[PDB]
RNA sequence: AGCAAACUAAGUACCGUGAGGGAAAGCUGAAAAGAACCCCGGAAGGGGGAGUGCAAAGAGCCUGAAACCGGGUGGUUAUACAGGGUGUGGCUCGAAAGAAGUGAACCCUUCCGAAGGAAAGGGGCGCAAGCCCUUAGUACGAGGAAGGGCGAUCGGGGUCACG
RNA sequence: CGCCGAAGAAGGGGGGAGUGGGUCACUCGGCGUAAGGUUGGGUGGCAAAAGGGGAACAACCCAGACCUGGGUUAAGGCCCCA
RNA sequence: GGGUCUACUGAGAUCCUCUGGUAGGGGGGCGCUGUGAUGGGGUAGAAGGUGGGUCGUGAGAUCCACUGGACCCGUCACA
């Protein structure tokens, strides 16, 4: 299912744990907080067929919402 | 509230599988229960330790028989109409939102639990 | 908020918890009421936080008189379950106090500091 | 595919595809060299090519026996020539480093890390036994994978 | 510890072996050769002689096969085959020791008796340990 | 399965000298966009790398179970049993889905107490083996209640040791 | 006398069956010397009756398994296996 | 099983009592596929599969991660 890349999940330390969202290819910019909505779901290991996105990837202003879960 | 571990903690349960489920594949994977109508079967004739034939007799406590493992009661909905029937209130039960519902549909959804003080698990 | 008595800005409330962030990491932290209200009568503690929104409300609407009377600084913060992860824990906490902030020496004396004012204000 | 843990980069993958050589005999190949440096496997394998030493088998054992050729790998005793097997081995990682050539890496610091034992595709004959019967005369495929890196 | 079987009864000296065994704490026998059978000559030879195949004797007692004739043979099977059957039973096996005389490096140290085993607590018409090897095949 | 028949031909291939009997076999995505191009091999819709496309499980093409076999993860073996449930453990997995920091697990302390049910001492009796009254239905007790102290894993899954 | 009875009912009617090869133990027969033979009377299991002992066991003794837990007991046994 | 309360028809309280099991009879309950409906609903985040939590004596139910890539359940009644 994570193969449509509706999903992405987040990568905190690159540890033994992993945290997925629903990203929007739409909304067309970097900074757009928008296309991030944060959900509560830490994962094991990384999925397979997975789409992984750094940390330091998300835009400065929702690094606030996450790190706190980090 | 104390009395709801007290029972199951001790009377545990058997996993109340089918007889000779150990020998062929062809049952363990079928992996639930059947009442052998034989002759020369055993737990028909209830010899020793073989994880004996289910019976009336093993049931749990009508206090708790059925309740959700975190004491409250389970009852499941499956849109948001639903929520308005909620029994007396959240004092008592526990709410398993639907194992189908769409996430655009949950947003909303999940927000008209806690504004009502509603427990959630599948949260 | 009953026991509540002085509102905080959120941005103020947010900005302990990465300081109880900093602290878990290399300092002491008490995790459980009973724990963390010991602190007080044990005087053992310097920094507490408080979650606004506890249901029931009197296990911990007494911690803010006797924590007072010993004239250590407290703060009120939104979320239990945002403590509870900052706890390091995957359920919520109620009650958490500050043993040693450790390497949190320069943040914390600020936050004790600026929200006096708050509470001078408030009487 | 299986083993993902050294970062691919270093990694060197090639398949092979529906050969004839018994599965039944390959199964010494992926534990011949297993995590042994291509290098002296190359020879080995040329070595028990012209028989200077045989190969271990470790269960499939039957019709082969003791040589006096064998103790590198400790209680094996039976050894046998898979050379119509071992010929694809040879060919197959001939193919790998090409790989590894087209990618920058050293070719004598590398490692056989994941080497791939699998049922081939079945090809349907009937033999013709006595008594105006048919029995079965299926003609075993296979393939094997490799992985290479440093 | 250790016990002395001098003057006692084989079997009756057995049976507090076994609950020493079960208890599961090493322990060690000395001059067992100095057990007594009651039973004339005859019959205690014969009660035992029916069992034989072959003859002959070719190694340090360490064997443990399925005929004794040596002194300290003897006394295991009747210690073994008095034991429980189950797995226990064999690793409990394992922690006896049998011995002719007394080794050196236990001379130091305390022995103790079976009263239940006494000779005085038969009539009499006994026979000592060692003269069963003489008549069952031990040189020694 | 649906008449045999949904398919490149079905009374077709075929078995029978003959009247006759009588099969098997569906799905590429919407658009072939069918992987141009570069390296290996001679080649193989073969390998590798790149590219198309939401997605390639891209020709053997929807999804993809077991019997199977191979690599690996976790336990684990050459004094020794079939197996399973069972007690004690050891080692391992434990993100969510179960408990749980609004207190798990673990220690104490106090209390209540079913049936049932002691012992030392005392005295007496019996050759002895013991009993009799007392100590006493007391201590004890299956179960259940309170407090405290401790402080975060337990429940759970897998294997193995031995009973 | 004793027991069941209007909480749960002498008689009457009605729907639906399987069952017609038994065996053994004890006891009193017959046939036959005999027989884990056959053939009768009475009782008991078993058949369809687990659980404990007899070494294992359809029938021998104890004794009829709603379940978990505690305790006391039976037939038997109490040197070790246990 | 037998001797009190509520409900546009099953749900409660209390008391006594009964508790091996084939041939056989009888009482009640879950699942599969379709029809009618159905406060009803659910869907490009279904179905199914794999593994694993939790409910239920069980019959089974129900859930979480992933895979999948386009249609699917609850209740009643009926076949």
């Amino acid at each position: 299912m994570l193969k449509h890349q509706k999903y992405v999940y987040v990568d905190i330390g690159d540890q033994k744990k992993f945290l997925k969202v629903r990203f929007l290819k739409s909304r067309s910019e970097n900074n757009n907080p928008e296309a991030y909505v944060i959900l509560d779901k830490i994962s094991i290991k990384l999925p397979r067929n997975a789409k992984v996105i750094k940390y330091e990837d998300l835009p400065a202003e929702v690094k606030d919402k996450l790190k706190l879960k980090l | 509230k104390p009395a709801k571990k007290n029972m199951k903690s001790p009377g545990k349960a058997i996993k109340f599988l089918r007889f000779d489920w150990d020998k062929y594949y062809r049952i363990g994977r079928q992996e639930r229960w059947r009442k052998p109508r034989g002759i020369d079967n055993a737990i028909r004739l209830e010899l020793k330790g073989y994880q004996p034939k289910v019976k009336i007799g093993y049931r749990t406590d009508k206090q708790i028989r059925g309740l959700h493992p975190s004491g409250l009661r389970p009852i499941l909905v499956k849109s948001v109409k639903d929520l308005e029937a909620f029994a007396k209130g959240k004092q008592d039960v526990i709410i398993i939102i639907s194992s189908t519902i769409g996430l655009r549909k949950r947003i909303e959804l999940i927000k008209k639990a806690e504004e009502l003080g509603l427990k959630i698990a599948n949260r | 908020p009953s026991y509540v008595k002085f509102e905080v800005p959120q941005e103020l409330a947010d900005k302990v918890l990465e300081a109880v962030k900093k602290a878990k990491d290399s300092g002491k932290i008490k995790k459980g009421t009973n724990e963390t209200t010991k602190a007080v009568e044990r005087s053992q503690a310097k920094l507490v936080v408080i979650a606004e929104d506890v249901q029931p409300e009197e296990i911990v609407a007494h911690l803010p008189l006797l924590c007072e009377e010993k004239k250590i600084p407290y703060v009120y913060v939104p979320s239990k379950k945002s403590l509870g992860e900052a706890c390091g824990l995957q359920v919520a906490a109620a009650s958490v106090a500050l043993m040693d902030p450790g390497e949190a020496k320069d943040l914390v004396d600020e936050i004790v500091k600026r929200v006096n004012e708050i509470k001078g204000k408030s009487s | 595919y299986p083993i993902l843990s050294i970062p691919e980069d270093k990694l060197a993958k090639a398949v092979i595809k529906n050969i004839d050589a018994s599965v039944r005999d390959l199964y010494n190949v992926c534990k011949a060299i297993r995590g042994m440096n291509l290098k002296e496997a190359r020879e080995f394998l040329n070595n028990v090519l012209e028989e200077k030493e045989a190969l271990p088998f470790w269960r499939y054992s039957h019709g082969t026996s003791h040589r006096s050729n064998i103790s590198r790998k400790w209680k094996v005793k039976s050894g046998r020539y898979p050379k119509k097997a071992i010929k694809y081995v040879l060919k197959l990682l001939d193919n790998a480093e090409n790989n590894a050539n087209s990618k920058g890496l050293d070719i004598d610091n590398l490692k056989i890390v994941h080497i791939a034992a699998h049922k081939g595709l079945v090809l349907k004959r009937y033999m013709t036994r006595a008594f105006g019967r048919s029995t079965r005369k299926y003609k075993y495929l296979s393939h094997i994978e490799v992985i290479l890196g440093e | 510890v250790i016990v002395d079987a001098t003057n006692q009864i084989l079997g009756r000296m057995s049976t507090h072996i076994a609950k020493l065994l079960k208890s599961g704490k090493k322990v060690y026998v000395v001059n067992a050769e100095k057990a007594i059978i009651s039973g004339p000559r005859s019959r205690v030879l014969e009660g035992y002689s029916l069992l034989f195949t072959v003859k002959t004797m070719q190694n340090p007692y360490r064997q443990g096969i399925r005929r004794p004739r040596n002194p300290i043979n003897i006394v295991k099977r009747t210690v073994r085959g008095m034991l429980p059957k189950n797995k226990l039973g064999k690793q409990i096996y394992r922690n006896l020791k049998a011995y002719i005389g007394i080794p050196k490096e236990l001379e130091g140290k305390s022995m103790i008796r079976f009263d239940d085993a006494d000779v005085s607590r038969l009539k009499g018409k006994y026979i000592t340990v060692a003269e069963l090897s003489r008549l069952l095949g031990g040189l020694k």
